[PDB]
RNA sequence: AUGCCUGGGCAGGGCGAAGCCAGAGGAAACUCUGGUGGAGGUCCGUAGCGGUCCUGACGUGCAAAUCGGUCGUCCGACCUG
RNA sequence: AAGGUGAACAGCCUCUGGCAUGUUGGAACAAUGUAGGUAAGGGAAGUCGGCAAGCCGGAUCCGUAACUUCGGGAUAAGGAU
RNA sequence: UAGUGACGCGCAUGAAUGGAUGAACGAGAUUCCCACUGUCCCUACCUACUAUCCAGCGAAACCACAGCCAAGGGAACGGGCU
RNA sequence: GUUCAUAGCGACGUCGCUUUUUGAUCCUUCGAUGUCGGCUCUUCCUAUCAUUGUGAAGCAGAAUUCACCAAGCGUUGGAUUGUUCACCCACUAAUAGGGAACGUGAGCUGGGUUUAGACCGUCGUGAGACAGGUUAGUUUUACCCUACUGAUGAUGUGUUGUUGCCAUGGUAAUCCUGCUCAGUACGAGAGGAACCGCAGGUUCAGACAUUUGGUGUAUGUGCUUGGCUGAGGAGCCAAUGGGGCGAAGCUACCAUCUGUGGGAUUAUGACUGAACGCCUCUAAGUCAGAAUCCCGCCCAGGCGGAACGAUACGGCAGCGCCGCG
């Protein structure tokens, strides 16, 4: 019921986060933002809690040359929230997630974004800090 | 409302003010402006700078 | 050939006269629609845009992630001290269209609003309306303004009353008042024109009209930003850095067989200064000016039901480019057109207003009062002193 | 453009070829270590010489081929009267 | 063919000497330009093509691979001051 | 559809019309990677000189006559004709 | 096509439409009309991919295709190739097809054709040739007219000023997701809706700076390299010396706010009712009816009007109403 409160984009396609969960893998290469209709030479951008097909660039080989969905944990953009405080994490992570919103891993290292953890409930599960 | 006070300097902050910053350790910050923000992000110490609160209060300024 | 990829359009074809606003102060182009069912009223007003500041305020929308969460909204004031009416105007409707029938003035005008019947006020010798006075003061006079009424009652079928703002009141610069005619809204024809003829030579209070939480039109004209090119004025894609002829430009103007290039093709000229009606602005808050009882009363800008201080709406400093609010101000949700000083016409909404967000409760919970002459941390100056404790200049 | 005759000129640094000295090992053959040395159609780079890119400026120009940055070479098949 | 900085006839400031800014001046700082820059988050996703710009840069102390004509590569790469 | 490594079935490879290889070097032609960045997402702002206006001084190219469109016909795409 | 020509297709034959393909002709241009692509931008067509409203099923729901009014609004980001074309990855309601001198070089670029320098293969004795490959190869001019974008203005209203009306033009909003409905209708099960409501998002348009970010030569305030005023102090030069923080102003879906109602009806489904003692949406008459059209809201305002104020005391003057010459 709740809804999402758009907020400011700074992942957009081509940008490499590091992932935050026990999979295995170092980096998630964002290839394309999911929900996104697209506008004439606008690249996609993904913000935080938003499902994101990435690639994993470096780390365990099994994880390595196919497509991983992923949802975004963390980014250094500074997004302004309802109440009025502008946030940022120092760092983009994200975590490798289905298409049914589990996550493959079981841990999660660093915060997790509390508009993650609110439209994600899996994730917020496993979340060691909220926000 | 609630009023946070600045990590670097110690001025109360207003709801439509301040900037808030999360660090992956697990700790989070709230800064007055892009001053005191880049005074902490810097690794400034609040101490030696004159007009920061927490100076005052370690050199027994005023009162 | 058909274009390679479809992109939609840039800017929009029914804003593009672009040029220079004929008038400055906004003009309704419709009022709402008379109905002689409801008491008169007036539908219009004029205000000064003073400035923008903070709103804390709980939300009451079930549903919503943010239902009783408080939050941050950005709200301008706008100060509106009272009208005077001075005169009315008749009209009649024409299968050609609706040419006004009569204006009668009153027997008092002040120097204000003389100003603007002069472009040299210096060099006039201040003449205006001497001999139509003498009606007021006259038999013969008297019996021709009766006759006047009584035409309009019965010939009228749409009555505007003309008010003129007290710029006295204001801070501004310039003291040549703005007139501009206000429809009456209400009852038959008869009941309009007497009432209008009471309110002759009156003050007319912003608070009579408008309410707390309506949605209301504003109307005024666009900030002035001179001449500008294609790529500020219609936001057309940059050329790459390899162009040799300009790369703030657009490529291709039109096509070869119509040798001429469409009204549609984006080009560069006079950005701003332009006409606009704005619609949905929600009153947060009406407040009311400086009065005197015993001492000044200053509290009511700015306290609320939950900090209860003696804060005024004017920040530290007072607003930036505009001055100390004095009068009654209306605060409106988000921004309006216009810069600073900008005079900006209040409209009643021309739509029946049924919605979640619309029919919402405003309930303010604390107003922020920091200078906005820089990065201003302290509410009021007491607190400032508090804090900060002696200086050396004392 | 080329040959000949007679004159002039080419900062500051890097790498470190022969030859030489001292020490150590060896039965010899000789071999290692630390120094000295300043050779090279050697390297970075200024003056000079030339003109790769920006297909930059200009393109009824400063100029019937110039200008800015960036560039190749800069002791020799060098540059020049 | 002076002084300072500096490895330096590098660049910058100055003294002796020279000049008036290079075929005109005044008033504003619109768009397009020419020449310089700065930009949150992403980092070539732009483009035929990393074109242009940017990154590194001096000196001291460590360290330096494949290959090799054994001469080099080499300031390899990578670190600290 | 790029690059590299193997195959040879080679339209039409091939041995001083030289074949293969090859350290160093190259303002030579290509692929990928690290860092970097306004190339881009997506544009904005600032500086100097122009452009702008004024005093003075002041050309050149070009010019059948000139200059608003739709359709028709026409030397089969007109500013002139209807 | 289980049965069944026409739910959906359809051979053997036959009739047409378009110039978004290649062809045939040489009518205009050889005292010169700058070519292939890509980028940018506007508009138009429908032979409709999706959305609105509907008819059809081998339509139970979901899904699917066939057809009708219908071009209002959308039709994306990338790896390869100069490529048009083509193929793949991902998202999406969809990634539909085309024209505008095969739109668009005094708009850009020059990657490939297509001059001059060279290399390879084939052919030729040779100079040389190759819709065979490779490499490097100068993209001029607007100050004229029109058109367009804006800015002064112009004829009348006796002169000026205020407040307004309006003919005419432009026009704008679009789509999607989550909750409830509802694990309900439907269905043997697997599966699996829709309307009214609520919360929001994509694209687009109009604004604005309270907040966040950017800019920053207020050259505002510290900190610094080299040199120069004898030094301290105070300063200057080094085309803005460099580097922090930074007012105001501009500015970013990189912050924030706003985006609307009627009428006539299309397709279609119907009422009454004959022609045609029966039946029929049609012949007369009538109803509902939509991203359709028109208007409203919105922007500009006619060689278009309206009401109202003052109307030249002067040192010479000049006017306004009345009547009669
Ligand atoms: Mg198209
Ligand atoms: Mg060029
Ligand atoms: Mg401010
Ligand atoms: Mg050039
Ligand atoms: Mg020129
Ligand atoms: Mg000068
Ligand atoms: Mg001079
Ligand atoms: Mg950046
Ligand atoms: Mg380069
Ligand atoms: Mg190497
Ligand atoms: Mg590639
Ligand atoms: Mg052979
Ligand atoms: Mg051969
Ligand atoms: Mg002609
Ligand atoms: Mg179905
Ligand atoms: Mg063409
Ligand atoms: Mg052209
Ligand atoms: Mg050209
Ligand atoms: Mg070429
Ligand atoms: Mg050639
Ligand atoms: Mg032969
Ligand atoms: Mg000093
Ligand atoms: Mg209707
Ligand atoms: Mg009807
Ligand atoms: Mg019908």
């Amino acid at each position: 019921s709740g809804a999402k409160f758009r907020i400011s984009l700074g992942l957009p396609v081509g940008a490499v986060i590091n992932c935050a969960d026990n999979t295995g893998a170092k980096n998630l290469y964002i290839i394309s933002v999911k929900g996104i209709k697209g506008r004439l030479n606008r690249l996609p951008a993904a913000g935080v809690g938003d499902m994101v097909m990435a690639t994993v660039k470096k780390g365990k080989p099994e994880l390595r040359k196919k497509v991983h969905p992923a949802v975004v944990i963390r980014q250094r953009k500074s997004y302004r929230r309802k109440d009025g405080v502008f946030l940022y994490f120092e760092d983009n992570a994200g975590v490798i997630v289905n298409n049914k919103g589990e996550m493959k891993g079981s841990a999660i290292t660093g915060p997790v974004a509390k508009e993650c953890a609110d439209l994600w409930p899996r994730i917020a599960s496993n979340a060691g800090s909220i926000a | 409302m609630k009023v946070e006070l600045c990590s670097f300097s110690g001025y109360k902050i207003y709801p439509g003010h301040g900037r808030r910053y999360a660090r992956t350790d697990g700790k989070v910050f709230q800064f007055l402006n892009a001053k005191c923000e880049s005074a902490f992000l810097s690794k400034r110490n609040p101490r030696q700078i004159n007009w920061t609160v927490l100076y005052r209060r370690k050199h027994k300024k005023g009162q | 050939s058909h274009r390679k990829f479809s992109a939609p359009r840039h800017g929009s074809l029914g804003f593009l006269p672009r040029k220079r606003s004929s008038r400055h102060r906004g003009k309704v182009k419709s009022f709402p629609k008379d109905d002689p069912s409801k008491p008169v009223h007036l539908t219009a007003f004029l205000g000064y845009k003073a400035g923008m500041t903070h709103i804390v305020r709980e939300v009451d929308r079930p549903g919503s992630k943010v239902n009783k969460k408080e939050v941050v909204e950005a709200v301008t004031i706008v100060e509106t001290p009272p009208m005077v009416v001075v005169g009315i105007v008749g009209y009649v409707e024409t299968p050609r269209g609706l040419r006004t029938f009569k204006t009668v003035f009153a027997e008092h005008i002040s120097d204000e609003c003389k100003r603007r019947f002069y472009k040299n006020w210096h060099k006039s010798k201040k003449k205006a309306f001497t001999k139509y006075c003498k009606k007021w003061q006259d038999d013969a006079g008297k019996r021709q303004l009766d006759k006047d009424f009584s035409s309009m009652k019965k010939y009228c079928q749409v009555i505007r009353v003309l008010a003129h703002t007290q710029m006295r009141l204001l801070p501004l610069r310039q003291k040549k008042a703005h007139l501009m005619e206000i429809q009456v809204n209400g009852g038959t024809v008869a009941e309009k024109l007497d009432w209008a003829r009471e309110r002759l030579e009156q003050q007319v209070p912003v608070s009579q009209v408008f309410g707390q939480d309506e949605m209301i039109d504003v109307i005024g004209v666009t900030k002035g930003k001179g001449y500008k090119g294609v790529t500020s004025r219609w936001h057309t894609k940059k050329l790459p850095r390899k162009t040799h002829r300009g790369l703030r430009k657009v490529a291709c103007i039109g096509a070869w067989h119509p040798a001429r290039v469409a009204f549609s093709v984006a080009r560069a000229g006079q950005k701003g200064y332009h006409h606009r009606t704005e619609i949905n602005k929600k009153i947060y808050k009406i407040g009311q000016g400086y009065l005197i009882k015993d001492g000044k009363l200053i509290k009511n800008n700015a306290s609320t039901d939950y900090d209860l201080s003696d804060k005024s709406i004017n920040p530290l400093g007072g607003f930036v480019h505009y001055g100390e609010v004095t009068n009654d101000f209306v605060m409106l949700k988000g921004c309006v057109v216009g810069t600073k000083k900008r005079v900006l016409t209040l409209r009643k909404s021309l739509l029946v207003q049924t919605k979640r967000r619309a029919l919402e409760k405003i309930d303010l919970k604390f107003i922020d009062t920091t200078s906005k002459f820089g990065h201003g941390r302290f509410q009021t100056v007491e607190e400032k002193k508090a804090f900060m404790g002696p200086l050396k200049k004392d």
